[PDB]
């Protein structure tokens, strides 16, 4: 479970408000939030690696309460 | 004890069992069908369902999925029917109490376990859905009844008997297939065209062992049919019929191994000292021979099936035979119900052998990595679940032992009684003397 | 629940052989299950029946047959649901604005 | 009272000869408020995959709108209208509606 997939975001969000955002729950050890080079903008889906698995299963339970730019945030195991 | 209640519980349990084996017969009609078909060829009277039903594996309108499991459930139903027969047996063999029922009124207990523990004690399917076997027969295992070469009744292993047979004929001119050709002999051939002389010792012994095997195999592969019924049927056929062998030329044969002109001399020969001697010495063997005969007849389909198998395996190559064996094996041991930087790593200090003792005596290839083990999910699980709380304090030592004494290293007022002696007296103690005072 | 069970089954035992209970009620809130109002009453009607049954063949049972019986009991929707689902999908997924009428009533 | 009945006929194995892909017709009451000019009446539209849709104007506010015809059995199919009052002779390809 150490990693999660996160959908439905707005590009003003970046890797930092994800950092800050999910460490509110529990620390994101490895952050991945693609920067698209071609048009220089984000599609808004994320992958998160944690310290171990327990962090991330609690993360499955609590985790999908985040709302990025008035809008819904997908978090599921991976 | 009011017998009414006991007899009641009995009829109820019987009902429960009938319902269970009926639910089974429902999910997979084959269970009955299979059984019934065999029964058909033992007790000719038996009425059997429409062929269409059998094929489509349906009982009324719905065609059920085709299913080791069939046999399993058949043995389970076997033990169920045993229970039922027992209960049926024992069964064949007011204010006063309501007052005593008032006994021990004050118990805070929920009681939902009489029909539920029984219904449950006899139903399909672990936590949820892993093992089809009921709690009733949870330790029932077919592999302790069938060998791998028998494939739960598909084949019967006769290689062993081919060995013993070679030992019996004192040669090697006999091949597995020629041996099976010999077995085929078994209403008149096994009697009038015997492989060996039927008065030979080795031969009679062999025949005994083989007969026993075939019979046990028979009833083993068809649990659902009443074994005692079959046994008695055969025995009565043996006694009542078996001058059963008659020839228009030689007359009547006797299993004395001689013929007889007419029935008259045949009867007056059944009292003679000769026949008395023989029937008194070779009785068990004759009877066993007969059983081998009738049981092999009832298993003609299995005999053929195996002979076929033999020829196949025989005509295989090496790889083929190997893969086939693999298949038989898998079928045997399967659940009855399915669910470059070389100097870089030295410089950085990695790929160097190291071990953490508290974690599964685990191995770590780098010192930076092991230093990262100190803050981890699993490492903290071992600590905290071990009873050693997770904090930096312990972020050094690996061995389970030392941190136990470290955690032991990790983990009183005076209320003045009135006699001026209670300056040694504790708060709670003086409160207790408040309740006493 | 052992108490309730026991009293139900006892009053059911006597009630199975119906005047002793109708006298007990007038002689002695424990037997409140006697009225069809109290839910448990129903289960009561069961037990008594059962006991009434034991009085039936008080005769031995000498039951192949058991198997035949269980088969007959066995003998004694999904697809439909599926088809319906399909219908709902298509109905929901066709142009109700592609009109081409002929007459009127 | 008085009710309407429609008898819609379909192809005679002429073109349907060319894969269990939704292989009955469906009816719905549509308001003329939406069209590809004038409006104010309903239409009893009937549709089948290949063939073209069909409509029937219903000036009367209510006709044959019954009251608990059957004994409340719940296979919604598509809606109360379809199960309540339609028949699909699939063997002859005749759709009756009333």
């Amino acid at each position: 479970d150490a990693t999660v997939y996160v959908g439905g975001l707005d590009e003003k969000v970046s890797e930092p408000l994800l950092w800050e955002l999910f460490l509110q729950a529990g620390p994101v050890v490895n952050t991945h939030m693609p920067k698209d080079r071609v048009t220089g903008q984000h599609q808004g889906y994320g992958f998160v690696e944690f310290l171990s698995e327990e962090d991330a299963d609690y993360a499955i339970k609590i985790m999908n309460m985040i709302k990025l730019y008035g809008k819904p945030i997908r978090v599921n195991k991976a | 004890e009011t017998i009414l209640e006991q007899q009641r519980r009995y009829h109820e349990e019987k009902e429960r069992l009938m319902d269970v084996m009926a639910k089974e017969m429902l999910t997979k009609k084959s269970t009955l069908r299979d059984q019934i078909n065999s029964d058909h060829r033992t007790r000719a009277m038996q009425d059997r369902y429409m062929e269409v039903s059998g094929n489509l594996r349906d009982l009324y309108d719905d065609k059920d999925g085709l299913r080791a499991e069939f046999y399993n459930r058949l043995k389970q139903i076997k033990e169920f029917h045993r229970k039922h027969p027992n209960e049926i047996c024992v069964p064949m063999s007011l204010k006063a109490r309501e007052n005593p029922s008032e006994e021990a009124q004050n118990l805070v207990e929920f009681t939902d376990e009489e029909g539920y523990g029984r219904y449950l004690d006899l139903h399909d399917c672990i936590n949820l859905k892993a093992s089809e076997k009921l709690d009733y027969i949870t330790y029932l295992s077919i592999f302790d009844q069938l060998f791998d070469i028998p494939k739960e009744r598909k084949n019967a292993e006769y290689k062993r008997y081919l060995e013993m047979l070679l030992e019996y004929l004192q040669d090697y001119t006999d091949r597995v297939k020629p041996l099976q050709d010999q077995n085929e002999l078994f209403f008149e051939k096994k009697w009038e065209n015997g492989t060996f002389p039927g008065w030979p010792k080795e031969t009679s012994s062999a025949l005994t062992h083989a007969g026993a095997h075939l019979d046990l195999s028979a009833f083993s592969s068809w649990e659902e049919l009443a074994s005692l019924g079959l046994d008695r049927l055969k025995s009565a056929l043996l006694a009542l019929g078996l001058g059963t062998l008659e020839e228009r030329a030689q007359r009547l044969f006797s299993t004395k191994s001689l013929e007889s002109l007419d029935t008259s001399l045949f009867a007056k020969n059944p009292k003679s000292k000769g026949t008395k001697r023989d029937t008194e010495r070779n009785k068990d063997i004759a009877f066993l021979e007969a059983q081998i005969y009738e049981y092999v007849e009832i298993l003609g389909e299995q005999r053929h099936l195996t002979h076929e198998n033999v020829q196949r395996k025989q005509a295989r190559t090496g790889e083929e035979r190997e893969e086939e064996e693999e298949e038989q094996i898998s079928e045997s041991e399967s659940e009855d119900e399915e669910n470059i930087p070389y100097w870089l790593y030295k410089l950085h200090g990695l790929n160097i052998n190291y071990n953490c003792e508290i974690c599964g005596n685990y191995t770590y290839r780098g010192p930076k990595a092991f230093q990262r083990h100190f803050a981890e999910w699993r490492h903290a699980h071992g600590m905290r679940c071990l009873g050693i709380p997770n904090t930096a304090h312990f972020a050094n030592v690996t061995q389970i032992e030392d941190a136990v004494s470290l955690w032991a290293k990790l983990k009183d007022t005076e209320e003045e009684y009135e006699d001026s002696s209670g300056n040694v007296v504790n708060k709670k103690t003086y409160e207790d003397l408040k309740r006493q005072g | 629940s052992a108490f309730d069970l026991d009293v139900v089954k006892l009053t059911a035992q006597f009630v199975a052989r119906r005047q002793f209970l109708t006298q007990l009620m007038q002689k002695e809130y424990q037997f409140d299950f006697l009225r069809p109002q109290h839910s448990l009453f129903n289960y009561f009607t069961k037990l008594v029946e059962q006991y009434t049954k034991i009085l039936i063949p008080p005769s031995k049972l000498k039951k192949r047959e058991v198997l035949d019986q269980v088969c007959y009991r066995v003998e004694w929707r999904k697809k439909e649901e599926e088809e319906k689902e399909k219908e709902r999908v298509a109905y929901a997924q066709i142009d109700w604005h592609d009109f081409v009428v002929v007459e009127t009533v | 009272r008085p009710g309407y009945k429609v008898t819609k006929q379909r192809d005679s194995e002429m073109g349907q000869q060319s894969y269990p892909e939704i292989a009955m017709p469906r009816h719905r009451f549509m308001s003329a408020y939406e069209q590809r000019p004038d409006r104010r009446w309903q239409y009893l539209l009937m549709a089948a995959e290949p063939y073209e849709t069909i409509a029937f104007k219903v000036p009367s506010r209510e006709i044959d709108k019954a009251e608990g015809k059957f004994w409340t059995h719940w296979n919604r199919e598509t809606k109360q209208f379809f199960l309540q009052f339609h028949f699909k002779m699939e063997k002859p390809p005749a759709p009756p509606s009333l």
